[PDB]
């Protein structure tokens, strides 16, 4: 019938020269043409982290620490604490 | 397959190929770990001994 052409043509125009061809925009002024993919491009951006999430920085941490390469210092120390923790026994 | 106006998905697979190496490992527990070692069986059979002859005595 004349809605079997019509609304086909409706739905194969407007939305033709709205997205997916990316041309134009005739039904109404506002142009999602360079709104979703320019604009919008920015959009998760800002809902998301900018510059650190989204590039993943690579922060390269300090390494893990030691003892510094303490001394038979600290095994006396460690054994004066236990001789006094083990003197009142 | 799920993104199609992907625009992202190069970049964040080539920086996670470039930051699998994230640093050589430590695995340097051997500076003062092996010096308190060495000290703990060296006075450690020392206190073996000493405990063994008061037991006898």
């Amino acid at each position: 019938q004349d809605l079997y052409l019509r609304e086909l043509k409706d739905t194969k125009l407007a939305p033709s020269t709205l997205q997916d061809a990316e041309g134009n925009v005739k039904p109404w002024n506002p142009p999602q043409k360079p709104n979703l993919p320019e604009l919008e491009l920015q959009g998760p951006e800002a809902l998301k982290a900018y510059t650190e999430q989204n590039v993943e920085t690579a922060h390269v941490a300090k390494e893990s620490e030691e003892g510094e390469s303490e001394p038979i210092e600290e095994d006396w120390l460690v054994l004066d604490d236990a001789e006094e923790t083990k003197e009142s026994h | 397959s799920v993104l199609k106006n992907t625009s992202v998905i190069d970049k964040i697979e080539s920086y996670v190929k470039q930051y699998k190496p994230v640093k050589i490992d430590a695995s340097k527990q051997l500076q003062v770990i092996e010096s308190f070692e060495k000290h703990a069986m060296t006075n450690a059979k020392e206190t073996e001994s000493l405990v063994s002859k008061e037991l006898k005595d």
